[PDB]
Protein backbone atom coordinates (compact mmCIF):
# COMPACT_ATOMS: atom_id res chain seq x y z
CA UNK A 1 0.00 0.00 0.00
CA UNK A 2 1.23 3.12 -0.86
CA UNK A 3 -0.38 6.35 1.24
CA UNK A 4 -1.12 9.89 0.98
CA UNK A 5 -2.59 12.28 4.09
CA UNK A 6 -4.88 13.38 1.23
CA UNK A 7 -8.93 13.41 2.35
CA UNK A 8 -9.52 10.34 0.45
CA UNK A 9 -9.03 7.29 2.58
CA UNK A 10 -6.53 4.53 3.13
CA UNK A 11 -7.20 1.08 4.00
CA UNK A 12 -6.24 -0.46 7.61
CA UNK A 13 -6.00 -4.41 6.58
CA UNK A 14 -2.42 -5.61 5.46
CA UNK A 15 -0.98 -9.52 5.10
CA UNK A 16 -4.58 -11.25 4.01
CA UNK A 17 -4.91 -14.56 4.79
CA UNK A 18 -6.73 -16.53 2.59
CA UNK A 19 -7.11 -20.26 2.41
CA UNK A 20 -7.05 -22.16 -0.99
CA UNK A 21 -8.63 -25.99 -1.95
CA UNK A 22 -7.97 -28.22 -3.93
CA UNK A 23 -9.03 -30.00 -6.88
CA UNK A 24 -9.13 -33.67 -7.92
CA UNK A 25 -8.28 -35.03 -10.98
CA UNK A 26 -7.48 -38.78 -10.78
CA UNK A 27 -5.81 -40.44 -13.79
CA UNK A 28 -6.27 -44.10 -15.00
CA UNK A 29 -4.83 -46.70 -17.64
CA UNK A 30 -5.23 -50.43 -17.60
CA UNK A 31 -2.48 -52.99 -18.80
CA UNK A 32 -3.48 -56.47 -19.71
CA UNK A 33 -1.75 -60.16 -19.35
CA UNK A 34 -2.55 -62.96 -20.64
CA UNK A 35 -2.93 -66.05 -18.21
CA UNK A 36 -0.40 -68.11 -20.94
CA UNK A 37 2.06 -65.47 -20.56
CA UNK A 38 1.76 -65.91 -16.50
CA UNK A 39 2.02 -69.28 -16.54
CA UNK A 40 5.14 -69.05 -18.57
CA UNK A 41 6.19 -66.29 -16.18
CA UNK A 42 6.29 -68.25 -13.42
CA UNK A 43 6.27 -71.95 -13.58
CA UNK A 44 9.92 -73.12 -15.26
CA UNK A 45 8.94 -76.59 -16.77
CA UNK A 46 13.22 -76.51 -16.88
CA UNK A 47 13.17 -78.73 -20.23
CA UNK A 48 14.92 -77.97 -22.81
CA UNK A 49 15.94 -74.13 -25.01
CA UNK B 1 -10.09 34.39 -15.35
CA UNK B 2 -9.16 38.13 -17.32
CA UNK B 3 -5.82 37.94 -15.59
CA UNK B 4 -2.48 37.85 -16.64
CA UNK B 5 -1.57 34.94 -18.39
CA UNK B 6 1.27 33.51 -16.27
CA UNK B 7 -1.40 33.50 -13.40
CA UNK B 8 -3.66 32.46 -16.24
CA UNK B 9 -2.11 29.24 -16.80
CA UNK B 10 -1.31 28.80 -12.93
CA UNK B 11 -5.20 29.13 -12.62
CA UNK B 12 -5.08 26.30 -15.62
CA UNK B 13 -3.17 23.93 -14.09
CA UNK B 14 -4.38 24.33 -10.61
CA UNK B 15 -7.76 25.28 -10.34
CA UNK B 16 -9.78 24.82 -13.56
CA UNK B 17 -10.03 20.85 -13.17
CA UNK B 18 -13.30 20.05 -12.58
CA UNK B 19 -14.06 16.54 -11.17
CA UNK B 20 -16.90 14.53 -12.40
CA UNK B 21 -18.05 11.22 -10.65
CA UNK B 22 -16.94 8.05 -11.57
CA UNK B 23 -19.86 5.34 -11.13
CA UNK B 24 -22.84 6.61 -12.07
CA UNK B 25 -24.45 6.59 -16.09
CA UNK B 26 -25.45 10.32 -15.82
CA UNK B 27 -22.66 13.19 -16.06
CA UNK B 28 -22.89 13.63 -11.62
CA UNK B 29 -21.02 16.82 -10.92
CA UNK B 30 -18.68 15.34 -8.34
CA UNK B 31 -18.32 17.10 -5.21
CA UNK B 32 -14.49 17.44 -3.93
CA UNK B 33 -12.83 15.23 -5.83
CA UNK B 34 -9.84 13.22 -3.89
CA UNK B 35 -9.34 10.55 -6.17
CA UNK B 36 -9.38 12.02 -9.82
CA UNK B 37 -9.78 15.27 -11.76
CA UNK B 38 -10.73 16.43 -15.25
CA UNK B 39 -8.59 19.02 -16.17
CA UNK B 40 -9.78 21.24 -18.94
CA UNK B 41 -7.47 22.41 -21.93
CA UNK B 42 -11.37 23.36 -23.89
CA UNK B 43 -11.94 25.71 -21.04
CA UNK B 44 -8.80 27.46 -21.32
CA UNK B 45 -8.86 27.99 -24.97
CA UNK B 46 -12.60 28.82 -24.92
CA UNK B 47 -13.46 26.76 -28.27
CA UNK B 48 -14.85 23.30 -28.95
CA UNK B 49 -13.78 21.19 -31.54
Amino acid sequence: RVASGAGLPTSRQTTIMVTKYSEKSPITIPFELSAACLTYLRETFEGTI
Amino acid sequence: ANKTLFKTIDEYLLRAKDCIRGDTDTQYVCVEGTEQLIENPCRLTQEAL
